[PDB]
């Protein structure tokens, strides 16, 4: 049984930065790249970035490149997404989807079945 | 961020009917590669992967859901439309750049 | 320098690409050509010396090639 | 099922009387094994792990000098003495300067001077060693049967991965539904790690020759130095200048990382960041197909229609792969897949996904096959709704024969005598060839150790000319052959 | 050549297998096979339980097994009887010709 | 094989206490005699060894200037002498043996070093 | 291929390891210890000639 668990929804002021946490359970956390896809109450899904839990390599979207940091903890097998300077338009539900890295460890081409498992989601209100 | 894949805002279908949801993109993402995944999302619940690799579907997804790609357009066909298939369907692609571009989404409404 | 003695002909080479293989495959030839162009005078002397110590066309060409290759190489 | 998309893929066909084959797995390659009434299997050497390496030496790349002191002696009075000259973390040099009345001496001449500055290593690079016992190769064995149901299966991966170590010669892998496969691997002979060092510089690691590494002209510490200050050849990383025989100063030579990168031009980059993982080199194994049986051979051919869900795509090796969905009933059944001529008289193409079967109706199946050169027709299913897909290969038998000869030659150049053990069944010819190759390779490695590819080409051209100009047709042929092989090896060498 | 590192305490219910770790350096524990484990009951002199990493004296039970990986050497007890409750000290003959003893660990068993 | 030490001794700080270990049941001259201390509630601590065959010694750096180890071949007794005692020296002193090589040199131990100990000597200050 | 040096290796006591000296042949060889059920086979390469 593979389940991804995120921290509970939080409410913040526009100038603050929030750190959501995704906890991977039921698989080798270090062997999968953790993605962070955002949604807003009625708007489309927005890919943000991925952190390679195996070696910590990350990639962000240009929209969120300047004000998002994706971090992982090998020991507790958790993936953090801290959104700094997080303004009101950032009120959103933040999911964490997972995709598997290659045998070599690095994340170069994703697996065709990416985002197979998602978290429940965290609602951040600004 | 590239540009979001465009698909019809809404789709309505009577029970037992076949419904097609079309997703359009550039040659970089949908025209270029086969990373066309369709995600079903009932409201207030995380998106569920229904189709990946354009046509392939996960183990728990039924044979009603079948997808296709033509040029720069990807299609999601739902045969045997049921009332339980009331969710926002998002098409996502892995782009040539190495990023992900979700589609706008279509709301599938029964009858 | 450490750079003067590279890890080139050591018999450890697999199918996997080696460090700086692509770029560094022709560095010696490029450096020799640039040195010969910068110092045309020495190449004439090397050719004259090789022709003087000859007795066969093959001998002279080999001598000239070796002299021109080691003249820039010997620091 | 994972080696279709890999450019360096080799097909090992057949087994021996004992139902074993000898295959050499390179890291960047894959091997597909095919034998009569045996399932097709894909083998990939995906990892080599060096466990618990021991630091052999420590080399200084970036240093600094502090506490510079000098002592001078009037001419004819011997040598100057510095207290710091007795500490080996201070680098010192003795030189002679012009001395006289003006600078405080009684007589005119060269007066001794000594300059000592404390030497400190800001940045170093460790060279580590691993015992052959501590290597742990990983191999993935995948039943070469087309089942794209990663989510559907409990495990999640159709390939089974076995860890080979020198401790146990036999490794047994149970492929669910196929019996078990036995691998007799030889980690001892893959790479001589007694003769190699794992050199890790700042955040990058290489795999180097041990004697080359111990001949590096840099300040070094022994692997167990444990105080970190007694560097041996510190004089390689400092310069002493006495320009006019007037004063002597000592300066440090600047960061040598970057010159080390130039020095490492024939090495293989390895990765030591999260463990000493090596993705270079080969592993020679013996593959015993004794308890290996096809899957679903008791099923009946499907009496239904197949829809193509992915068009026939040619692989880089000339084998066509196609995915077919099954629409008929009787879900668990064999797929009637055959490669015919136009008239369907002859079945002239072999199936690489032997015994294709549909386990579930809803799940499609990937079928690979090796059609013949020229026109061929892939017929899938029984005649009601039968799929007849045409194909053209665009090759020639002579052309692929030349390509196979070149592939074997390159393998000999890379693997050496180990190339005789690839897809090899014990024979008189193979053993004799391997012995001859061992002798020749030993002589050639003795003659051509340390030279670069350009030097190899020059020597080969010289030898070719020498042989071509010889009155004996025997020695001439021998020399021409040696030179032509040297030229080939020089062209193929590097990387 | 400094004191080896061991957990302060270790516990295990009777019949379970209990493992103690002794971490040294490239000279203490990772360089040589001079890894010996000593069992000392309170108010008594230490008893040599293992030596040469794995070997045990003639009178030592077979429930005591030693392993060494890199710079760390481990001691594992299987039966874990009440008589196994004691302080376990690890030692090693360092490369400088001296002896280093681990901090020691205590087994509570119950 | 039994190693017997002297009785527990109480010393005022700054004094010198000399302990002894009596080796019976084996050839005293063929074994090296080690000294190991253990503070109450602390770990064991190696002090040094005396090569009874020829009197060679090696002390731990922490005791090089204070601990003195001597032997009496005829008495088959080893002596541990720790001068300039301090508060921290309150600890039970053990004696452990180790066979020296065929030539009495004793530079490499035997894998089974410290096989036999003494009951220990308690020193308090 | 190889001949034993510790001739007649025997196991007097069960919980008492016995260490065996053997002389493998030059090149690749396999040290087989035990009988088929649970037998351990160990590879070795001797680097001389
Ligand atoms: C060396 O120079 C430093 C200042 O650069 C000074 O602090 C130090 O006392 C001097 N001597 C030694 C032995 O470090």
């Amino acid at each position: 049984e593979v389940q991804l668990v995120e921290s509970g929804a939080e409410v913040k002021k526009p100038g603050a930065s929030v750190k959501v946490s995704c906890k991977a359970s039921g698989y080798t956390f270090t062997s999968y790249a953790m993605h962070w896809v955002r949604q807003a109450p009625g708007q489309r899904l927005e890919w943000m970035g991925w952190i390679n839990a195996g070696n910590g390599n990350t990639k962000y979207s240009q929209k969120f490149q300047d004000r998002v940091t994706i971090t992982r903890d090998t020991s507790a097998s958790t993936a953090y997404m801290e959104l700094s300077s997080l303004r009101s338009e950032d009120t959103a539900i933040y999911y964490c989807a997972r995709d598997k890295v290659d045998d070599y460890g690095d994340y170069w081409f994703p697996t065709l079945w990416y985002f197979d498992y998602w978290g429940q989601g965290t609602l951040v209100t600004v | 961020s590239q540009s979001a894949l465009t698909q019809p805002a809404s789709v309505s279908g009577s029970p037992g009917q076949s419904i097609t949801i079309s997703c359009t993109g550039t040659s970089s993402d949908v025209g270029g590669f086969n990373y066309v995944s369709w995600f079903q999302q009932h409201p207030g619940k995380a998106p569920k992967l229904m189709l990946y690799d354009v046509t392939s579907r996960p183990s728990g997804v039924s044979s009603r859901f079948s997808g296709s790609k033509s040029g720069n357009t990807a299609s999601l066909t739902i045969s045997g439309l049921q009332a339980e298939d009331e969710a926002d369907y998002y098409c996502s692609s892995h782009t040539s750049r190495g990023t992900w571009v979700f589609g706008g989404g279509t709301k599938l409404t029964v009858l | 320098s450490v750079a003067l003695v590279p890890h080139v002909g050591m018999g450890l080479e697999t199918r996997t690409e080696t460090w700086m293989s692509s770029e560094g495959a022709w560095k010696h030839a490029q450096r020799i050509e640039t040195w010969v162009l910068r110092h045309p005078g020495f190449t004439i002397m090397a050719a004259i010396l090789a022709y003087t110590i000859g007795t066969t066309y093959f001998q002279r060409v080999l001598i000239f090639i070796l002299l021109t290759a080691v003249a820039p190489s010997m620091t | 099922m994972r080696c279709i998309g890999i450019s360096n893929r080799d097909f090992v066909e057949g087994v021996s009387g004992g139902s074993w084959v000898d295959i050499v797995l390179e890291h960047g390659s894959c091997v597909t094994t095919m034998a009569k009434n045996k399932p097709t299997l894909d083998f990939e050497l995906i990892k080599t792990e060096a466990k618990h390496p021991a630091t052999l030496r420590k080399y200084c790349i970036e240093a600094k000098l502090t506490n510079t002191t000098t002592a001078s002696r009037c001419p004819t009075q011997g040598e100057p003495s510095l207290n710091e000259e007795q500490d080996k973390r201070f680098v010192c040099k003795h030189s002679m300067v012009d001395r006289g009345w003006g600078n405080g001496c009684g007589l005119f001449g060269k007066g001794g001077i000594v300059t000592c500055a404390m030497f400190t290593c800001k940045k170093n690079m460790e060279g580590k060693i691993v015992q052959p016992e501590n290597l742990e190769y990983t191999i993935v064995i995948t039943p070469h049967s087309g089942e794209e149901n990663a989510v559907g299966q409990d495990t999640g991966k159709h390939g089974k991965e076995i860890k080979v170590t020198p401790q146990s010669s036999i490794t047994e892998a149970e492929l669910t539904g196929y019996g078990t496969v036995t691998m007799e691997c030889s980690p001892r002979t893959g790479l001589d790690f007694n003769e190699m060092v794992l050199l890790q510089m700042e955040n990058k690691a290489w795999l180097v020759h041990r004697q080359w590494f111990l001949d590096l002209p840099l300040p070094w510490l022994p692997g167990a130095d444990t105080q970190g200050s007694n560097w041996i050849q510190k004089e390689t990383l400092v310069t002493f200048k006495n320009p006019h025989a007037k004063k002597q100063d000592v300066v440090v030579l600047g960061s040598q990382e970057g010159a080390m990168h130039t020095a490492l031009t024939g090495a293989t980059e390895i990765q030591m960041s999260s463990g000493n993982l090596l993705f270079t080199g080969h592993l020679k194994c013996r593959l015993r197909m004794d308890k290996l049986q096809l899957k679903g051979m008791s099923y009946s051919m499907c009496t239904g229609k197949f829809k193509v869900v992915k068009e026939i795509a040619e692989t880089q090796h000339g084998t066509i792969v196609i995915r077919v969905q099954y629409e008929g009933d009787g879900s668990p059944c064999k797929i009637p897949f055959e490669i015919m001529d136009l008239e369907k008289r002859h079945v002239l193409g072999r199936l690489i996904t032997v015994n294709p079967i549909v386990t579930e109706k809803d799940s499609p199946v990937n079928i690979e096959a090796e059609p013949p050169f020229g026109d061929s027709y892939i017929i899938i299913g029984v005649e009601p709704g039968q799929l007849k897909l045409s194909w053209f290969k665009k090759g020639s038998s002579i052309g692929q024969m030349f390509e196979t000869t070149m592939r074997g030659a390159k393998r000999m150049a890379i693997l050496g005598d180990t190339a005789w053990d690839f897809g090899s069944l014990g024979g008189v010819f193979t053993s004799i060839g391997k012995a001859l190759h061992q002798v020749f390779g030993a002589i050639y490695g003795a003659a051509f150790s340390g030279v670069s590819w350009t030097m190899k080409i020059l020597i080969g051209v010289v030898i070719t000319w020498i042989g071509m100009n010889s009155r004996s047709t025997s020695l001439s042929v021998s020399l021409v052959l040696v030179g032509v092989v040297t030229l080939y090896l020089g062209v193929m060498v590097q990387a």
